[PDB]
Formats: C-alpha cells, structure tokens, sequence
C-alpha cells in the first residue's frame, strides 16, 4: 500500500533543470505519478497500492569534483550505473532509485532489478545481502534517464518509464503474446488501444493501453505481493517530515540537518511542532515552490516561473502565493517538437498530421520519416513529402526526431534517420 | 505583532476555591503552541501547562487548561497553599516571541488592620545632615492600602520613599515601610510630622504623629 | 538531564558593551533553538532574541540596533552581545530551550545585571526607636533604617539571628543611584529594652559590617 522510496539525482540531472526546486519538483511528480497508476491497477493482495519517499539526495554539479563520487564520470554504462546504487546500504527503504540525464546507448532509458516472488533476490523487497565477490549490494534498486538519442524525453514518458521499470521491481517481466502486447495484434481494433506499460520496446503517447498495467503483469505481480509485501510494506499514514517535498500538515520540508541549507524552514531534526514548519517572521520557503527567494518573501513580479514553452506560455512569479502561476497557451495548432506535433491547449502529442486533419502512421531510410493517412484508412498512408498531400505541406518532407518510436513500436530513430530496433 | 492579554491580572482566592485566568490573542493561533508558566517570588518561571491542555512533569493534577483560537484558560480546581504565585501564557508559533501580561495569583485570608509605628530621625542622623522618618505598616490585609505624609497637618508629596514585603509565608499578611526624607534645615523648621494610612478595615484612617519639640 | 546556566558580568557601567555565556546540558544545540528572557525587577517576563538549531536568529523589534546573539555549538555555549546599555537595562536575563512546539521547557537559574555608574559605597545604619512615651501594647516595634548603599545586596539581621520572629525586611529602593532598605521587629515590653535588641548590617560588596543597639529615645 505504502512503499517508503528513496530516490537520488546525480549532477547530469540537476544540471539539465537547474535549480534544486526544479528536480526536486520532477521527483515529487515521478512518485505521484507511480502512485496514481498503480491505484488505479487492481492487484491481487490489496485493491489499492501507493508510495511514498522517505529521502531524497540531489548531487549538483559541485558533486562532479568530489573524488569519492563514482557517479562523476560522464560515460557509465547502464549496468555498471545501477550496480553503483546497489552498492550501498538502503536497508531503511523498500526501494531506492536514481535518475539521471544520460545517452544510454541502444535507447536503454531504465533499468532495475526483477523481483522474485521467492527462491531468489532482487526487485522490491530485498535487503542487503552478502552474495559473492564480496561486495554488500541493495538489490532493491533501479535507476532512470530522460534522455535518449541525444534528445530530452517528455515528463510523460518519463513518469512512465519509472512505472516500467518498478514493473519488474514488483515481479513483473515483459509483456509477451497476442493478448498482452495488442500492438502487433492484426486486428485494427486491438492496435489501436497499443501495447502495456511493460512493452519490451519504445513506447510514446498511445495513452490508453500503455499507461496501465496488463492482465499478463496482474498474474505475475500478485504472486509477489501475496509472499512478500506481507513482509515487506508499511502502513498508510500522515506524511512525514524531512522528505524534501511540502505535503499536507507542514508549512516547509527542506529535508534533515545535513540537508537543510533553507534559512527559511525548520528541518526535521526540529522538535515536534516545528519540524517543517516556516520559521517565525518568515513568509515562504523555497520548499514550497520556485515563487519566492532565500530571504523568505514571496517574490517580486515579472520573473520567471516557467519559461515559454512549444505550447505553453511562460508562467511569472508575483506576490500572491510561493507557487508557479498555472502556464497558460498561446495561439492554437502551433507546431512543436520540431513540426513533429501540434500544439492544442498546452500539450505536444499526437502528431503533426492531426493539424489537417489526419493521423499519423507507419511509412511503407523512409521509417523515420512522417507518414500521415486520411482518416480510419491505413491504405491511404503516405508520406508527408508525397503527392497526396502536397496541397499542405507543399512537399517538405517532414522527419521525425532523434528519439522517436518508428516502425510499430520496435526502436527508435538515431540522428541519422536510421529505425534502430 | 501577536499581543496576549492576560486577564483578571491580579487574583484573591481562599483555600479550596477555584481560579480560573484568561488569555485572549490578538490573531488566532493553534492550540499547540501556547503555555503556561508558574513563577514564584525570586525563583525562575517554570514550565506549568504546554501546548494548551498538556500539564508538564511534576505539576499537581488540580491544574487544568482549555482555550482554542483566541481564548485561552488555566483554572486550578482546589486552590491550594502553594499555587499562590503569578502565572504567564506564552506563544512563539508568530514571532515576536511574546509573553501575557502576567496574573498576579493572591492567597485570600480574613482583612487585618495595619499596625503602624512611626519613628522620629535618629541622633545619628542628624549628626550627617539628613533627616529620614520611617513610618512601619506591618501585617495588614490586602495589599490595596494609601499612606499619606503631613508636616504640621499639610500633605507633603516629595522625599516619600515606599516598598512593600510580598505575601508572608505563615500569615499571608501584607507590610509596607514608608521613609519621608529631607534636609536637615527643613527638618528643624517644623514641628508635628504625621503619618496617616488609609485602609480597607478603617472608616477613619489610623494616624500616627509625633512632635520635634516633645524630648 | 537537561541544564542551562548563564554567566553574566553582573555590574556594568551605562554605555558599555555586555556579554553573557549561557552553557547548556543534557541535548544538542543543532536540534533546540534557545531564547534570551530578561526581567526587569518588579516586572513581567521580556523577550530578547533567539538563535535556533540551524544557526538563525530572531531578535526583538526595538532590540535588533544593540542586541546580538551567537552561539557555539561543539561546547554547548550560547551567546548574548549588547551595545550601549542603558540604565534601563537592569533586569534577570534568562535563557531557556525552545522545545516541542517552541515551549520553554527547561530554564536557566538566570544572572542579575545591574547597570549603574554607582560607585561602592557602605551603607548608613541607623538604629529606630521609639521615644521615651507611652507602649502602645505588650508588644513594641524597633527596626533599622539601611540607608544610602551600592551595590545589592545587604544582609540584615537581628540579635546575630536568634531573633527571628516579628521581623520584616523590606525590599530595597533605590532612591537617587544609592539603595535604601528598611527592617523592623516587634518584641514584647517585657523584652526591650530590658534584653539587648541589635540589628546585623552586612555589605559584602563594601565588606562592612555594623551592629547598631538599639537604645531608648532619651527625653
Ligand atoms: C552523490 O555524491 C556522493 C559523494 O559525496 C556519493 O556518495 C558516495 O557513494 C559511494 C557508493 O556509491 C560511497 O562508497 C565509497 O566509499 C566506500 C568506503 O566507505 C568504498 O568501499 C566504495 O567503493 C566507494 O569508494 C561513498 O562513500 C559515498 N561518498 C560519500 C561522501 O558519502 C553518491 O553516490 C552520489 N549520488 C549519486 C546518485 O551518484
Ligand atoms: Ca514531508
Ligand atoms: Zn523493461
């Protein structure tokens, strides 16, 4: 029901959102996220299921200097990354995570431990154990990166891509067969809804069948939880203090002693009452959100909250309360993610063909190229350089960006326009 | 700023009685943050109830207090011989960081009259140059008393000095030391010195007098 | 368990700069803030500043120009700095920890800061005696006038503390820079002036001592 996590970000990751508000506000969402899909899922133990972080860890850049962090070198593979967060003591944690922002090569975006039921080690629920080659590793770990190909993937699939992987850390392994992996089913009833979350391959945007759990991922991660969450989870209760993000019952949450550079909050190794509470004569917190400074005050107007987006305009801090003022949109149909998508009412999905009114489909070195259809027809897809719809385009040719899924769902497409499996 | 008014500020009460103080906020405050303290005579305050209801490690159980967002209350059931001190709220939940006025807490007994006793300026004294006429009013109930100063029957306001001893142990009886002080010509140039005190107990007030030409 | 004890100067000059050591026990600095209390005498409680667990601090709003406070927290040590006293100044500085919903659970004993330009000086004991008329009842009433003195305190005692009883020592007043005080004692006819009555004056700040008898007004 309540998992207590404990997720790290090296310095790539802070580096890419530049403020200590700004991941912290990414990991706060990554774990409601992870939270409200796996409620929503019916598992076999219990009707519901959530999480909880219990600690967090931001490396900045300034950690890229420190010689005891072996999380400083800019290549690491994506094994040898994973086995460096096992390798500590997270006894205190169900599960413990880092995010990152590299380049795994092969459009490897996360990777974590499967976990048994029984009979052997690793994924949710698993203590420090001695093993062999004498090293003391968490097998309840797994890691994540938002970026891929050389492009920053959306929070979307980011948020999803730690369900994945959490997936096998619950016991559940890839999606296998005709009944659970619907995307390369024949029938255009069963395509269309597309693949589960734990599809082995690229997933981006479907959105109905891809963001929940399957019937082949119920089976395999009730016989987990019915042995070892038992043992394993804790209770449902009041949010505690010192997790770096502002929950219901506290005014602030800069995190413990040795976390708390915040002037304006109380830590949690304050006493009772005010632990996590705004200290005396001060207004806000930068705990609370990007709107106001170190010297506790809501801060002054025309500055930057949020900046301006592909479909969002920029959203500007005034005096009203410590938080972002929501982003509100700029004209309709704009282009964005380079005239891959629309932009309609602050979202950049789907695709560009939706902008004349058709959808997007797979080309029939022309994979990662745009190929739009008219509408219910998978016959009539072309490329968006053909002569069917040249009234639009007026022939370029559109093509898709590093990072994009192609050929149904089996890769990506690299920089140099080659659908990579 | 957050202001805590403390009321009724100054409390007579009789073994046994029940006592109740108040406390009223300037902006409401949760209940978790304001305390009260006990202070005695030459001691440092002590912690009495903190966060509203709770009372602290050792207080009597006699002790209670209740109040939510603006009002707040102490009240001892039995009132008891050693309760008889001043006691203050206190909240830091808004800063400043600020204390109530302060309930004066009284042991209430049966009225007693003052027995007063003048005294002329010693031999000494006047030796020196000065010329002080202390006027005694000791064991006396309440402490509400007023002792005027009149040389050869006119009221005289300077050089009168005062202070008063607190709530005696054994007979919760009040005392008061009164001294007229002036120069040594100024003495010598009047005659009758009088010290008149203005009591509950007394419907004429007690006059004491002597005269600097009867020795 | 948990102690406070502040070290202050005690007697300081007007417009000199002050310094009191509050050493403290039983926890840590880094999870309790500490607050600075003083009391004037005759008065109520009187807030100064505070310093929390993280090293921050709030002060009090007409204060903040002279008051400072500092802290150390491997020796257990918290500071209180202020800035041209004034004679006003004269009060019990406590401090005390900042606890579960910032109550003031544990308190100092508190350091008295008297702040005169007062030089020492012993005090005038005079004897106070009735004349030679008449008794007012079985019992007369003798004291002793502790006139003119600096600085606090002054131990005033009767018969070397045989006599105890019928004694009332007035707190003293400080009358123009110097401190006056005031006691009395009521004995039956039948004791004085038969017995020896004599009242103890003692100055330790002078360290004088005085006996004065005390003998029947003459007419
Ligand atoms: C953020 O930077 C941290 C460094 O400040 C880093 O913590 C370091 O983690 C390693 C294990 O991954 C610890 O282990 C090192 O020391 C032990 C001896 O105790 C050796 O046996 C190991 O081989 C290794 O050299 C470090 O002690 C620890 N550093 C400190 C100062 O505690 C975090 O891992 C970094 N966070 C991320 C997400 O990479
Ligand atoms: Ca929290
Ligand atoms: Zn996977």
């Amino acid at each position: 029901n309540t998992c207590q996590l404990y997720i790290q970000t090296d310095h790539l990751f802070f580096k890419y959102y530049g403020t200590r508000e700004a991941v912290i506000a990414q990991i706060s969402s990554h774990v409601k996220a992870i939270d409200t899909i796996y409620q929503t899922t019916d598992f076999s133990g219990i009707r519901q299921i959530s999480f909880m972080v219990k600690r967090i860890r931001i490396n900045t850049t300034a950690d890229e200097k420190d010689p005891t962090n072996p999380f400083r070198f800019p290549n690491i593979g994506v094994e040898k990354f994973l086995e460096l967060n096992s390798e500590q003591n997270h006894d205190d944690y169900c599960l413990a995570y880092v995010f990152t922002d590299r380049d795994f090569d092969d459009g490897v975006l996360g990777l974590a431990w499967v976990g048994a039921p029984s009979g052997s080690s690793g994924g949710i629920c698993e203590k420090s154990k001695l093993y062999s080659d004498g090293k003391k590793k968490s097998l309840n770990t797994g890691i994540i990166t938002v970026q891929n190909y050389g492009s920053h993937v959306p929070p979307k699939v980011s948020h999803i891509t730690f369900a994945h992987e959490v997936g096998h850390n619950f016991g559940s392994p890839h999606d296998s067969g005709t009944e659970c992996t619907p995307g390369e089913s024949k029938n255009l009833g069963q395509k269309e809804n597309g693949n589960y979350i734990m599809y082995a391959r690229a997933t981006s945007g479907d959105k109905l069948n891809n963001n929940k759990f399957s019937l082949c991922s119920i089976r395999q991660i009730s016989q987990v939880l019915e042995k070892k969450r038992n043992n394993c989870f804790v209770e449902s209760g009041q949010p505690i203090c010192g997790n770096g993000m502002v929950e219901q019952g506290e005014e602030c949450d800069c995190g413990y002693s040795d976390q708390c550079k915040d002037e304006c909050c109380f830590d949690a190794n304050q006493p009772e009452g005010r632990k996590c509470k705004l200290k005396p004569g001060k207004q806000c917190s930068p705990s609370q959100g990007p709107c106001c400074t170190a010297q506790c005050a809501f801060k002054s107007k025309s500055e930057k909250c949020r900046d301006d987006s592909d479909c969002a305009r920029e959203g500007i801090c005034n005096g009203f309360t410590a938080l972002c003022p929501a982003s509100d949109p700029k004209p309709q149909f704009t282009d964005c993610n380079r005239h891959t998508q629309v932009c309609i009412n602050g979202q950049c999905a789907g695709s560009i063909c939706e902008k004349y009114g058709l959808e997007e489909c797979t080309c029939a070195k022309e994979l990662c190229h745009v190929c739009c259809m008219k509408k219910m027809d998978p016959s009539t897809c072309a490329s968006t350089g053909s002569v069917q719809w040249s009234r639009h385009f007026s022939g370029r040719t559109i093509t898709l960006q590093p990072g994009s899924p192609c050929n149904d769902f089996r890769g990506y497409c690299d920089v140099f326009m080659r659908c990579r499996l | 700023q957050i202001v805590l008014t403390q009321s009724p500020a100054i409390m007579s009460a009789s073994l046994g009685e029940r006592v109740t103080m108040t406390c009223t906020v300037s902006s409401s405050v949760s209940s978790g943050y304001l305390h009260w303290y006990q202070q005695k005579s030459g001691s440092s305050p002590k912690l009495w109830i903190y966060s509203t209801s709770n009372l602290a490690s050792g207080v009597p159980a006699r002790f209670s207090g209740s109040g939510s967002g603006t009002s707040y209350s102490l009240t001892i059931s039995s009132m008891g011989a050693e309760d008889a001190a001043t006691y203050y709220c206190h909240q830091y939940r808004r800063s400043p960081l600020t204390f109530g006025a302060g309930t004066k807490l009284e042991i209430k007994r049966a009225d007693a009259a003052p027995t007063v006793s003048i005294f002329p300026p010693s031999s000494e004294q006047l030796t020196s140059g000065g010329a002080s006429v202390v006027c005694f009013l000791n064991n006396f109930y309440p402490k509400d008393i007023n002792v005027k100063w009149k040389i050869d029957g006119s009221e005289r306001q300077n050089g009168v000095l005062n202070s008063w001893t607190d709530q005696d142990s054994k007979d919760s009886t009040y005392s008061m030391s009164s001294t007229l002080t002036l120069t040594k010509d100024e003495y010598e140039r009047h005659n009758s010195y009088t010290c008149e005190a203005t009591h509950k107990t007394s419907t004429s007030p007690i006059v004491k007098s002597f005269n600097r030409n009867e020795c | 368990q948990v102690q406070l004890k502040e070290s202050g100067p005690g007697l300081v000059a007007p417009s000199q700069s002050l310094s009191i050591t509050c050493t403290v026990s039983g926890f840590s600095l880094t999870g309790y803030g500490v607050n600075w209390v003083r009391q004037p005498p005759g008065k109520g409680l009187e807030w100064l500043g505070v310093i929390w667990g993280d090293g921050t601090t709030d002060y009090n709003s007409t204060l903040k120009s002279r008051l400072s406070i500092s802290k150390d927290n491997s020796k257990s040590q918290v500071f209180l700095k202020m800035n041209s006293l004034q004679t006003v100044d004269t009060a019990r500085y406590y401090c005390a920890r900042d606890g579960d919903y910032g109550r003031l659970d544990y308190w100092g004993q508190g350091t008295t800061l008297t702040v005169s330009s007062a030089k020492t000086t012993p005090p005038s004991v005079y004897p106070l005696a009735p004349g030679s008329a008449a008794q007012t009842n079985s019992m007369v009433t003798l004291g002793c006038l502790v006139k003119g003195y600096f600085p606090e305190p002054v131990t005033v005692t009767w018969n070397s503390g045989s006599l105890s009883s019928g004694v009332h020592t007035f707190p003293a007043v400080l009358q123009s820079d110097l401190y006056t005080l005031s006691s009395s004692v009521t004995v039956p006819s039948s004791t004085w002036p038969s017995e020896t009555v004599t009242c103890n004056v003692a100055h330790p700040a002078s360290s004088t001592k005085v006996d004065k008898k005390i003998v029947p007004r003459d007419c």
